[PDB]
């Protein structure tokens, strides 16, 4: 019902946002008193310094600290850093068989990919023939992944491949 | 003197005519090449791979022949070479600490210069510094040698040049700093 | 200077300032007893209304409200008022602009309630306390009485011009290279700024461009440093 | 037609279904699978007004770079070149098409990179001399980076200088390099750096 004040708040286009001070703050504060409605004193530097600098993107870091601890990844030569970001180069130490490390080079944080590249296959895997079929299952599992994740969808599938394939 | 020479130089754009200039440069720096080599790089090549504006004007092809030149003049300033032109002779008189072998002035620079090498192959920040990088570690092959010496005093690029393994025979060569057993090792280390 | 006067047998800047030897009360005598027809000088008087007559009519009434307040903690309290010929300025001050109001009904309101203007009362204290404080007098009681009991008209919350302190002679100093942590003539003073806000010396802090139409006499006059306004800042609008 | 063909596409490539993924005991077909969809591909478009087929080989594209996949994506650009070795899909349509559209530069940093190994194994590509024009565009997609990106995708898109140091290179032996001179005249008015 009262749009009066609504047309009026539209006319209000003119910068001298202080009409309405002298116009409603002298029975504002005549009837209500709380000249002090917070004497709490406010005073924080909002951005002084923030800032990892020392490591990769840290999703990653948290991604890989809930893998099983039967998975060790190290670091290979210095070729994700911050883009990439990652270079999986993992051990499956555990009571199963070992077998040769895998690449799983990842992209940056947005994930419009996953991390099977397997540069380092073409000799590792042609070699052996039961590798070769282990690298036959893994891919086949890989290629019925939709959309594989970062670390937990492919390490979880090239172990359930590895230990599957024994046959 | 040597600005404003480079920066008349940093407009070739004919790899010939670039070699040719360059040449000549370094031809004139003589009777001075010492301390004119030295205030070059020190002024030059830490402006010349930390600011956007250097990154863009190094960023030509032009750019590769500027640390032939300063490979160049580096050896030559290492070797035993007085040079003391009498021309010259009353007005080499300055006092400078460098911002830091030995503690002579030419050691530290050369270490200075380590150290710039050291920091533009730094990580998270691929401008085209790491290609002038590049091509100053393609352009030290060579024989006798100091460019990274590698001396048992202090010498720390060895270890940077783990970080040349992220760019091989010339591996094999850059990292045969001093025959040295730790120098073996990082030679083992970059040989996988 | 705004005595775009007809030629007269006198200047109006003498005229004004004999006009201080006037009678004791009652201005509305007083603008029949000098003068009342040679003042207009333009149609769009309303400048300020807006913008200066709230600004004085509020430094009056702290002014009044300020005499019962005789035992502050301070020896001078709040202000003197021991002067009288600032007051005669303001005398003059509040009749050109009943004379104003007697040509644009756009006058300086009671900013309260209840006019019944009632500006006369104010200046007959005024001028009470002027035969108390004209020159070689001292100050009185009935005054005293006259102004503690307040009307339906007395508002408060003055801006008081002033400017922040810096005493860190040898004693303490809060700040750092940056990072300033955060704690007006022309009103302009909103709760949080949304326009230029032109920083500068002591409280102005005006905007750049004002919003004005015909008071550019202010503008052009502050274009330069300022009284304790030579510190024109350039402190961001970063409101909150 | 084309919009069907491709949903029919679709449908016999999007083989991959999460269904009932745990960790069950639920029991290479990546090659002969392979061969079944492209010669199944090659069928349906034979007969489907081939003059119009390049303009479906862009609408290839568009499923191309669809999904993320880069074990899948290698798949498809490994098969997809398979069945050009076949005689069919021409190799200068389906290149041209490729590349343009789709260029993503640093947005798929690796669908950048399988795109560039399948290009350059795919480089032979023999034509008249109006092959060099693809050139063209690839400088194109270098002229859009700052050679200040990252310090990780460095030697990855480093294809590019890779592929086209190759083709200047086998000039001698892939296509006349004066052509390639005034190709590259689109990059530099006789000295641009």
């Amino acid at each position: 019902q009262p749009l009066l004040d609504a047309v009026l708040a539209n006319i209000r286009s003119p910068v001298f946002n202080h009409s309405l001070y002298r116009t409603f703050v002298p029975a504002m504060m005549a009837i209500h008193g709380p000249p002090i409605v917070s004497p709490v004193v406010c005073s924080r530097k909002r951005r002084f310094e923030e800032d990892e600098r020392q490591s990769i993107p840290n999703v990653l870091q948290g991604e890989v600290a809930r893998l099983d601890p039967k998975f060790l990844v190290n670091l290979d030569p210095s070729h994700c850093s911050n883009n990439g970001t990652v270079h999986l180069i993992c051990k499956l130490d555990d009571k199963d068989l070992p077998s040769v490390p895998p690449l799983e080079l990842s992209v940056p944080a947005d994930y419009p990919a996953q991390s099977p590249m397997w540069i380092d296959r073409q000799w590792q895997y042609d070699a052996n023939p039961f590798l070769q079929s282990v690298h036959r299952c893994m891919t086949s599992r890989l290629l019925q992944l939709p959309d594989k994740h970062s670390v937990t969808a492919l390490l979880n599938t090239w172990a359930q491949s590895i230990h599957q394939a024994c046959l | 003197f040597c600005n404003n020479l480079i920066k008349e130089l940093l407009k070739e754009t004919r790899k010939e005519h670039t070699l040719r200039a360059v040449q000549l440069l370094y031809s004139i720096f003589c009777l001075d090449m010492q301390q004119v080599t030295l205030v070059l790089l020190g002024h030059i090549l830490p402006g010349l791979l930390t600011d956007s504006s250097k990154w863009h004007s190094l960023m030509d092809p032009p750019g590769t022949a500027l640390a032939k030149l300063a490979v160049w003049c580096a050896l030559s300033s290492y070797s035993s070479h007085k040079g003391q032109a009498s021309s010259r002779q009353k007005k080499r008189h300055r006092e400078d600490i460098e911002d830091y072998n030995m503690r002579d002035p030419l050691n530290r620079v050369l270490a200075n210069l380590f150290l710039l090498i050291s920091s533009i192959l730094g990580s998270r920040t691929a401008g085209p510094h790491t290609q002038f990088v590049q091509w100053f570690m393609e352009e030290c092959v060579g024989c006798l040698e100091q460019d990274s010496r590698g001396s048992i005093l202090q010498f720390m690029p060895f270890t940077t040049v783990s970080e040349l393994v992220k760019v091989s025979p010339k591996v094999v060569l850059a990292i045969t700093d001093l025959s040295l057993p730790l120098g073996r090792q990082v030679a083992a280390k970059a040989i996988a | 200077p705004h005595f775009l006067n007809t030629p007269d047998k006198s200047p109006g800047d003498r005229l004004a300032e004999i006009c201080a030897k006037i009678t004791d009360v009652d201005i509305d005598k007083v603008m029949i007893n000098l003068k009342t027809e040679e003042f207009v000088l333009d149609m769009n008087t309303l400048q300020a209304l807006q913008q200066l007559l709230q600004w004085v009519g509020d430094f009056v009434l702290y002014l009044l409200v300020s005499l019962p307040n005789q035992g502050s903690p301070l020896r001078p309290g709040h202000s003197f008022l021991r002067d009288g010929t600032s007051l005669g300025m303001l005398r003059e001050l509040m009749v050109v602009i009943r004379i104003w109001g007697l040509l644009k009904p756009s006058c300086l309101p009671v900013y309260t309630a209840t006019s019944d203007d009632s500006m006369s009362l104010l200046f007959r204290l005024l001028t009470k306390l002027w035969i108390c404080c004209r020159d070689e007098g001292a100050a009185s009681p009935a005054s005293d009485g006259l102004v503690s009991r307040l009307q339906p008209k007395q508002p408060l919350r003055l801006r008081f011009g002033r400017a922040p302190t810096l005493p860190s002679s040898t004693s303490t100093l809060q700040l750092d290279g940056l990072t300033r942590a955060p704690g007006l003539h022309l009103g302009a003073y909103p709760t949080e700024e949304c326009k230029a806000c032109t920083r500068c010396g002591c409280v102005t802090m005006l905007k750049s461009p004002n919003k004005t139409t015909a008071v550019t006499q202010w503008e052009q006059r502050w274009i330069k440093n300022c009284l304790c306004g030579g510190l024109w800042r350039r402190v961001p609008l970063s409101c909150s | 037609m084309e919009t069907q063909l491709q949903s029919i596409f679709e449908e016999v490539v999007k083989t991959e279904i999460i269904e009932e993924a745990f960790p069950g005991m639920f029991m290479e077909d990546e090659k002969t699978k392979l061969i079944s969809c492209l010669a199944a591909f090659r069928q349906f478009w034979s007969g489907l007004s081939q003059e119009s087929h390049e303009q479906c080989v862009q609408w290839i594209v568009k499923f191309i770079h669809g999904q993320h996949s880069p074990k899948r994506i290698s798949f498809l650009y490994d098969c997809l070149a398979m069945a050009v070795e076949t005689g069919l899909l021409p190799p200068r349509m389906v290149c041209e098409s490729l590349i343009n559209s789709d260029s993503l530069e640093w947005e798929r940093t690796q669908l950048w990179a399988l795109t560039f190994k399948l290009v350059r194994k795919i480089i032979g590509g023999v034509d008249y001399k109006g092959v060099r024009d693809l050139l063209k565009a690839i400088l194109e997609k270098i002229l859009t980076i700052p050679n200040t990106v990252s310090s990780a995708v460095v030697q990855q898109l480093l294809a590019a200088r890779e592929v086209i140091a190759y083709i200047l290179e086998r000039n001698a032996c892939l296509l006349p390099a004066y052509f390639a001179v005034t190709e590259i005249r689109k990059l530099y008015p006789e000295g641009k750096l």
